[PDB]
């Protein structure tokens, strides 16, 4: 349920953050398992010390998921429907997880594009990423 | 509720380059924004009929600033929350009947305008000692 | 919404169900308003003593809206898209408030009905009353 | 926690009537069963595929006696949750990295199951009594630290 104006902002704010994928995608998983080390366990053959490449690697795909989904605007559902699969059946996250994930890319957002992360900005974003949760999560459902 | 010296600074450092009432009112405002229900317990403040319009309502902001206040006690005495916000979680408990998940939100908004308006200062490592604040806040004040 | 077998438990609960529905909405606010007062508030206009003519007139139709719900169920939101308003944009009940309403008529079927509540069973009507109450929120996220 | 000696009366009556094990088997099966994200904690259980796998499974029954058994030490402190259940709080948040919703989601369940368990009995007032409990142990075993 995203109103016209909710996803020009997010088409917006997306341009941006394309240009800063890779950053972008290491802070937010650099504050998700810092600030929620629970978040940690489900990458135990993961390097996930500063710098790390396979941090950085991952961070980047994340984002990339992200911005599917922004492409994909109209269907997200579709579009992640092979991301679903894997984090319900195969990595079996749970749920809250994905808040929390929400919440570190939304901090790290508003960090970075103070100008264009007003209020009106902040609750089309966290509504976009409760419909990429949802989505994510829809197979335990 | 504990924090590494190393973390105990942080939070002393950076929650004073910040204008804390300002942070207040734009994290209620973000709340009631973000969480159109939370409008419910407002119906006095006047007019929430939009973003722009929460993000300047006088009496929002003038509400941020006594619970950035109330916040800011509770991070001079984050060893005794449990006291500190008891008067308060009776006061949202059995007189404003606000569900408890709720103070969890309010914390995040918090979080989120510390990231806000200390920008690349508010780190990582910084966020996470914030959020183990915002977490035993908002713990003492459903407790 | 649901799938086959969710979908034939759900019916056949229901069949139950419709015999007594008075006294099972009945019965499941008044375990909600009793474990979690806070959602008396939004009551304030009733008289929320038991045996209550207003409180077990608001539980038929609750419960009424639910059995709609079931009837069509290849098109849940589509037999309740109009309580949705209500509920959201009037009411403005916090979505908590769903899951624990949810719930409370679980713990109703399930004193109700010991037979048929298996874990299947409970299963299905978490994920009914899941779709239900996202309908009567969807006017948030 | 605080519940009068009326409700701490009901709990412990009504408490009475049922088998705990059963009650902590059952309600660990609903948990896996409703919310499956669970089952990623329980791999060395075996079986797990099915509804019927999840609620025949002995490992799951066997691990049920031990939720109810400190479950039952709560009841038998309730003016001490905190201290009680330290140690596992511990355990389930240094060690098992739970997120403490999850420990929300196992009180209802448990709830749930005193209904189908009790019927009649499990009226709208002695539901309210065990769900104070329920969020007790709950809080308890989400406290940071002690
Ligand atoms: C906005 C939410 C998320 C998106 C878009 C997302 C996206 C992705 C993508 C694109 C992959 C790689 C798929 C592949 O290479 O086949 C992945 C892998 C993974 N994700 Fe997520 N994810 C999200 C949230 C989460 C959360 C909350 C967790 C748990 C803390 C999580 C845990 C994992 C794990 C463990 C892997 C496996 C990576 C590996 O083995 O290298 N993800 N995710
Ligand atoms: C970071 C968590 C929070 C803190 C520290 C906090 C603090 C406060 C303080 C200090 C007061 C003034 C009472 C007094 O001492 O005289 C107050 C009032 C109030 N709070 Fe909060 N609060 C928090 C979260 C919330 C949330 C999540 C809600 C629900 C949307 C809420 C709703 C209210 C209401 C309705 C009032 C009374 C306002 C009035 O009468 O105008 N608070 N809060
Ligand atoms: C499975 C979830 C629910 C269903 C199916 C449901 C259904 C209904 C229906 C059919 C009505 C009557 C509409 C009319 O008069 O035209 C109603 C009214 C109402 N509901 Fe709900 N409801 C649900 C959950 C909730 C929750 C969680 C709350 C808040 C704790 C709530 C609060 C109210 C209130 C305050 C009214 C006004 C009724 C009056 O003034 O008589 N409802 N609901
Ligand atoms: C009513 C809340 C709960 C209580 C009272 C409780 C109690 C216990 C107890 C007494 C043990 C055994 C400790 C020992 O003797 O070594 C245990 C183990 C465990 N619990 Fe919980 N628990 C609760 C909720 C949960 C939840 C929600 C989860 C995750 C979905 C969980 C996952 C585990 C795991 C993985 C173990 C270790 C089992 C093994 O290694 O085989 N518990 N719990």
């Amino acid at each position: 349920s995203l109103t016209k104006t909710e996803r020009t902002i997010i088409v917006s704010m997306w341009a941006k953050i394309s240009t800063q994928a890779d950053t972008i995608g290491t802070e937010t998983l650099e504050r998700l398992f810092l600030s929620h080390p629970q978040t940690k366990t489900y990458f135990p053959h993961f390097d996930l010390h500063p710098g790390s490449a396979q941090l950085r690697a991952h961070g980047s795909k994340v984002v990339a998921a992200v911005g599917d989904a922004v492409k994909s605007i109209d269907d997200i559902g579709g579009a992640l429907s092979k991301l679903s699969e894997l984090h319900a059946y195969i990595l079996r996250v749970d749920p809250v997880n994905f808040k929390l994930l929400s919440h570190c890319l939304l901090v790290t957002l508003a960090a970075r594009f103070p100008a264009d992360f007003t209020a009106e900005a902040h609750a089309a974003w966290d509504k976009f990423l409760s419909v990429v949760s949802s989505v994510l999560t829809e197979k335990y459902r | 509720v504990h924090l590494t010296d190393a973390e105990k600074a942080a939070v002393s450092g950076l929650w004073g380059k910040v204008n804390a009432d300002e942070v207040g009112g734009e994290a209620l405002g973000r709340l009631l924004v973000v969480y159109p229900w939370t409008q419910r317990y407002f119906d006095s403040f006047g007019d929430l009929s939009s973003a722009s319009a929460i993000m300047g309502n006088a009496k929002v902001k003038a509400h941020g600033k006594k619970v950035i206040t109330a916040f800011n006690d509770g991070l001079n005495h984050l060893d005794s929350l449990k006291g500190t916000f008891a008067s308060l979680s009776e006061l949202h408990c059995d007189k404003l009947h606000v569900d408890p998940e709720n103070f969890r939100l309010l914390g995040n908004m918090i979080v989120i305008v510390l990231g806000h308006h200390l920008g690349k200062d508010f780190t990582p490592a910084a966020q996470a000692a914030f959020q183990k604040v915002v977490a035993g806040v908002a713990a003492a004040l459903a407790h």
